[PDB]
RNA sequence: CCCAUAGUAGGCCUAAAAGCAGCCACCAAUUAAGAAAGCGUUCAAGCUCAACACCAAAAAUCCCAAACAUAUA
């Protein structure tokens, strides 16, 4: 999915975490909010 | 090249040595300023909120007859407003107050047997004359009674005490 | 609370909570009572029933649950906390 | 679920706004209109009032009703103005404390006020707060409203002629 | 501490029982200290190998304890959490292997699997040097004259 | 939809219209002294006075303070 | 490949006028294409049908409207008066579009029957010939511009002259590319 | 809950034109004389818009640079979009573009005389204010669009209030007073302790350590 | 890989030299000597 | 985390401006809930917030010295 240097929570359901060495943002309600950290 | 440039013009080696020598070395104590010192806090001022609240609770207790408390069931807003409707039809004065401010008053109002009672959410209801039968029949018409350890006429009674006093 | 109402707590039938208002380790049971008396949890199930005993005899709060399947759950809510009891309740609902 | 909205005791046959929503809720426009008329036409016609309705999973409904609108009552007590430009500040509309008392008496019938204790001071505060937004001033022991009526007539004449000029310019 | 157990035909019983609560020593060396490191003179004089105190601030599965209960500084809390990650990765705590139904290693800041290998290392002036330890223990007293070299 | 009719100014002064909720229409009595209690007499007609003079202990004082707080909070949130 | 622009000493040639003339040629070609009949109903009818009732000419657009609802049955509204209805009817009937005028109140139904594949042929060839005339106009314009440019090769530097030549050539290339774009687009439209 | 008071005021009076004034690409009288490429107008601190005027919240420039009609249009349009005119008013402290620059024909050899004019630009130095804002507004709600405008700007900039600017100044002052390093470019350069006046400039005697070219290093003390 | 454009020490892009505590202590020593020189030149 | 009653769909021209088309005010009921902060609805509806309670990175012949965390300047 999309890779951004800076991350942003679009909706409250968006939750950001640190997985396999990078920052991720996941939202099950709005999967299009998924956002990788470059 | 020119002096002013879009990119950072690399400086001379001596100049970079000088700039590497000259920095702000922050003056720090040998001890971190948090772990050891422990500065005391100021005497925080008291507020008109708690002033008026104390005055109001005094006017309540030293003027009424029967006191009771029941855990906040937290039912719907409209249903609770209907509740309050019939309770005020039955004349009972029902309010809430923050425990954080009510406990100190209870520690010097000669009510130190109630301090363990109040914790979390609750609903305090008072009368000038006993409405025990009607309040208890409401609170057993509801599917569960939330009442607990209320006090009437300067006498602490339990649920069974309330039933006895109602009969 | 929110998760419990979302999962709907359908199989449960009866929920007793009994305690003494003057015992100390009771605020956990009181919070359990509060979250169970919340609006949505009781609105999801009208056939279900909750009963709060404020019996003063003794010094031991207790919780009890009876399900539609018939399973019988009991909690000694003296040395237990509200969120823990709720997690256990949700797990046994899943059961 | 539940729907709370204004209704007219005079005209309720088509229900352009109510018809669609009622259909999506499943209740019958005819049945709802009949149940409305049964209790509205025997008392009044041509008046707005709020009403609460609720649809059940078995479609059954019961139409509870309170009192009419403070807005309508004040509009009837004072001259028809329908607010105005620069409202709230200016002194459009005249009412007295006897009108205040009587409208408190008639709002005591309200369901929400019947549900609540609604002390008379609280009712007064509520109604004066409404009047301040409607653009209505409450004079104590007023007299000679005729000059004010002429002033407001001239004001409305200016309003309508300015509206005509704006329409012509547009 | 309290131990909870959930146990019967068609019936089940959940019960929590208190347990033996250990205590600290009765002679705090440094009074007027709000954090234990300051109470015992352990602010800049600990590491990963000295796990005796680390065993105090961990759960049997190997989990870190909360600051609100332990009563530590924020900096010291992150210090000890990183240090405990280091200890686990080195494998000095076999008994705390968490829950169920190959290589020696030590001084590992980050996780092994997460890191990607450097298929190319740049020149001297912009080399991709390898991390070691953490800047958190940088303040630790260094008896040697040269400082700790954290990036290889 | 709209009201039926508005009466004369003197008639409205004598009696309040729209008070009767029945079709017949009725005139309401009137009296200044007994119809008005003391709190109604002392009730203020002007806008709510300013926080500069609202008593620190009065409930409406802190009500106004909370209102201003929520107003500024809403402004900050809108601007984001 | 590369695009070149000169905004400097040039004294004897003006490029703004050349660009204006090329754009005017493109505009005339677009006008001729829009005049060319199409399969879709009433592109040009509303905007280029002429009425005769008044001494001063007025387009059918100005008296009528294009606020219609259904494509299957096409109406046209008479905006000003319910008496220029007949005027617009006669104008549409005399127009060389071969439509069907019918009158109702102050609105006019206009059923469109399809024009005579060879109609597409004729329309595409009209478009092609308009393109050819536009290209000829562009050629003559640019040739005259180059003539008045090279009129003063002597005094002015040769490099400036030849780079201005390059610029004019590239501008004409862009122009003809746009012309071909329009021609192909509307040829596909006619065939659609 | 602990409740605090809300700031009250009546000294604010919004002008008739709260919106920002249109900025022309160049003056109505283009100067025929073309000027040199002088950079001292970008190098060094500023002295004209260091302080505030009838405003509360502004944009501050840390590094110097030019500004052209693109930047002007960006600022104007975005501020007019995000601003409520009745509640806030904005003004420019930056004068219009007057400094000309020239750019010869592209793909042209070197020489042949100085190129002709293309457009004009406004210079800006460090420590200078560019846009001021006042009204019934705090700084927090304004941070958003002000600092996004700052990030859009070419040179480094910030949103700032009077309190925050005073904070910055006083903290830099206490840092230069309390630095434990006995050696500071002030002393070393004013004494010429190692002949480093070779590598250094006469400008450095006052642009001592904070500045390098047009840039500005605030942490440098 | 990792080449430097043109010559290694001149131009718009050169090889970035960096300073070490060695050179830092050397130059601060020289600066202290210069301070003592200032002092003895005074009075 | 928590929960969020309503006077009132405040009034103004529209098909409605129910809080969100826009303009005027923005008071007021409950100790508490903005004549409505963000979503959303043609309009409504409906959902949260405030309130009260509890407590930094890419290119081309094959990366590039190798290694190191601790024994006193
Ligand atoms: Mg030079
Ligand atoms: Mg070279
Ligand atoms: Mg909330
Ligand atoms: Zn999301
Ligand atoms: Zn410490």
């Amino acid at each position: 999915f999309k890779n951004k240097t800076v991350l942003k929570k679009r909706c409250k359901d968006c939750y950001l975490v640190k997985r396999r060495g990078r920052w991720y943002v996941y939202c099950k309600t709005h999967p299009r909010h998924k956002q990788r950290q470059m | 090249s020119k002096a002013v440039t879009r990119h950072r013009r690399v400086m001379h080696f001596q100049r970079q040595k000088l700039m590497a020598v000259t920095e702000y070395i922050p003056p720090k104590p040998a001890i971190h300023p948090s772990c050891l010192p422990s500065p005391p806090s100021p005497p925080q001022e008291e507020i008109g909120l708690i002033r008026l609240l104390r005055r109001e609770i005094a006017a309540v207790f030293q003027d009424n007859r029967m006191i009771a408390v029941c855990q906040n069931v937290a039912l719907s807003a409209e249903d609770k407003l209907l509740m309050r409707h019939q309770l005020r039809k039955h004349k009972i004065l029902m309010k809430v107050f923050p425990n954080q401010v009510l406990k100190p008053f209870l520690e010097d109002s000669k009510y130190q047997n109630l301090l363990p009672l109040f914790v979390g959410h609750n609903m305090l209801l008072v009368s000038e004359e006993p409405k025990v039968k009607e309040m208890v029949r409401i609170l057993r018409t509801v599917p569960f009674l939330p009442l607990l350890g209320g006090c009437i006429d300067d006498t602490i009674l339990s649920r069974q005490g309330f039933i006895n006093y109602s009969k | 609370a929110a998760a419990l109402a979302r999962l709907g707590l359908r199989p449960v039938k009866q929920v007793r909570v009994q305690f003494c208002p003057f015992e100390k380790n009771v605020e956990s049971t009181r919070t359990f009572l509060q979250t169970v008396s919340s609006e949505k949890v009781r609105s999801t199930n009208l056939n279900c029933s909750v009963i709060a005993d404020v019996r003063h005899d003794g010094s031991e709060p207790c919780v009890d649950v009876l399900f539609g399947d018939g399973h019988r759950l009991i909690m000694r809510g003296a040395h237990l906390t509200a969120l823990e009891m709720l997690t256990a309740f949700a797990s046994h609902i899943r059961a | 679920g539940v729907i709370r909205a204004i209704v007219r005791a005079g005209l309720a046959m088509p229900g352009p706004p109510l018809g669609p929503v009622l259909g999506q809720r499943g209740v019958s426009i005819n049945q709802f209109c009949k149940e409305f008329n049964e209790r509205t036409k025997d008392i009044k016609e041509g008046i707005p009032l709020p009403t609460k309705i609720l649809v059940k999973p078995d479609r059954t409904f019961e139409i509870k009703i309170g009192q009419p609108t403070v807005s309508y009552f004040l509009k009837a007590a004072a001259g028809i103005e329908k607010g105005a430009r620069q409202t709230g500040k200016e002194v459009a509309g005249l009412v007295t404390l006897k009108h205040v008392y009587e409208i408190a008496r008639i709002k005591a019938q309200d369901e929400a006020f019947a549900l609540q204790d609604v002390p008379l001071s609280s009712v007064v505060r509520s109604i004066i707060g409404s009047a301040r937004s409607l653009g209505i001033r409450v004079v104590k022991d007023l007299e000679e409203l005729a000059a004010f009526q002429k002033e407001r007539a001239i004001f409305l004449a200016a309003q309508k002629e300015a509206d005509l000029a704006a329409q012509e310019e547009a | 501490f309290r131990e909870v157990v959930e146990t019967e035909g068609k019936t089940t019983i959940i019960e929590g029982r208190i347990t033996a609560t250990p205590k600290e020593s009765p002679n705090p060396p440094n009074p007027s200290g709000q954090c234990p490191i300051c109470r015992w003179n352990l602010k800049h004089k600990y590491n990963y190998d000295d796990v005796l105190l680390l065993s105090q601030f961990i759960r049997p599965h190997g989990g870190m304890l909360p600051r609100k209960i332990t009563g530590l500084c924020q900096e010291e809390h992150r210090k000890i959490e990183e240090c405990v990650k280091m200890a686990h990765r080195a494998g000095l705590l076999p008994n705390h292997r968490p829950r169920l139904p190959q290589l020696n290693r030590y001084l590992t800041r980050w996780a092994p699997g997460s890191v990607k290998p450097i298929y190319k290392k740049g020149p001297r002036w912009n080399r991709v040097r390898m991390p070691v330890g953490s800047p958190l223990l940088r303040d630790n007293v260094c008896y040697s004259r040269t400082p700790w070299k954290l990036y290889h | 939809k709209d009201p039926d009719v508005c009466t004369d100014p003197v008639q409205l002064t004598t009696y309040a219209m729209g008070v009767n909720i029945y079709k017949e229409g009725q005139d309401v009595p009137l009296k200044p002294d007994a119809e008005y209690p003391e709190w109604l007499f002392e009730m203020n007609l002007g806008p709510p006075k300013t926080l500069e003079e609202l008593d620190p202990e009065s409930r409406e004082y802190w009500r106004r303070l909370r209102k201003q707080n929520i107003w500024r909070h809403n402004r900050l949130s809108k601007n984001k | 490949r590369v695009n070149i622009n000169a905004a400097l000493v040039e004294d004897i040639i003006n490029l703004e006028e050349v660009n204006e003339e090329m754009k005017s040629v493109i505009e005339a070609l677009k006008d001729n294409f829009n005049k060319t009949l199409n399969i879709r109903t009433s592109p040009g009818s509303l905007d280029k049908i002429a009425v005769v009732t008044a001494d001063g000419k007025l387009a059918l657009n100005q008296i009528s409207q294009i606020s219609m609802k259904s494509p299957q049955l096409i109406l046209v509204n008479m905006a000003s008066f319910p008496e220029c209805t007949a005027a617009a009817i006669k104008a549409i009937r005399e127009s060389g579009m071969n439509l069907n005028p019918e009158v109702e109140g102050t609105l006019i139904r206009v059923p469109i029957p399809q024009v005579t594949r060879e109609h597409r042929e004729m329309l595409v060839k009209l478009a092609k010939q308009n393109t050819n005339k536009a290209k000829d106009s562009l050629r003559k314009v640019r040739t005259n511009s180059m003539n008045k440019l090279k009129k003063s090769k002597d005094t002015v530097s040769e490099d400036t002259i030849r780079l201005i030549e390059k610029q004019i050539s590239q501008m004409a290339d862009d122009t003809v590319a746009e012309l071909d774009r329009h021609l192909a687009v509307k040829t596909k439209e006619l065939l659609g | 809950k602990t409740l605090l008071p809300v700031p009250s005021f009546e000294d604010v009076s919004i002008p008739e034109k709260p919106k920002l004034r249109f900025i022309e690409r160049a003056p109505l009288v283009p100067k025929v004389r073309r000027e040199p490429k002088n950079l001292s107008d970008i190098r060094g601190p500023s002295t004209e818009a260091t302080e505030f005027t009838e405003g509360n919240f502004a944009i501050l420039a840390l590094g110097g640079g030019y500004l052209h009609w693109g930047h002007f249009e960006m600022m104007r349009l975005t501020i007019n979009r995000s601003m409520d005119p009745k509640n806030m008013f904005a003004i420019w402290r930056v004068p219009a573009p007057f400094k000309p620059i020239t750019r010869k024909s592209v793909g042209h050899r070197m020489g042949g005389g100085k190129g002709a004019i293309d457009h004009y630009v406004t210079p800006v130095k460090a420590g200078r204010l560019v846009v001021e804002m006042g009204g019934r507004c705090e700084f927090e709600e304004v941070q958003g669009f002000l600092d996004q405008v700052a990030h859009k700007l070419p040179f480094a900039a910030k949103a700032v209030s009077r309190g925050t600017l005073e904070k910055m100044r006083k903290d830099q002052e206490e840092r230069e007073r309390n630095n434990q390093n006995p050696w500071t470019f002030e002393r070393i350069a004013t004494a010429n302790m190692l002949g480093i006046r070779k590598v250094l400039s006469p400008y450095d005697l006052t642009h001592k350590g904070k500045y390098w070219g047009k840039f500005y290093m605030p942490k440098r003390v | 890989r990792g080449r430097i454009p043109g010559r290694q020490w001149i131009g718009k892009h050169r090889r970035p030299r960096f300073v070490s505590l060695r050179a830092k202590q050397n130059m601060i020593r020289r600066l202290e000597i210069e301070a003592e020189n200032h002092y003895w030149l005074s009075m």
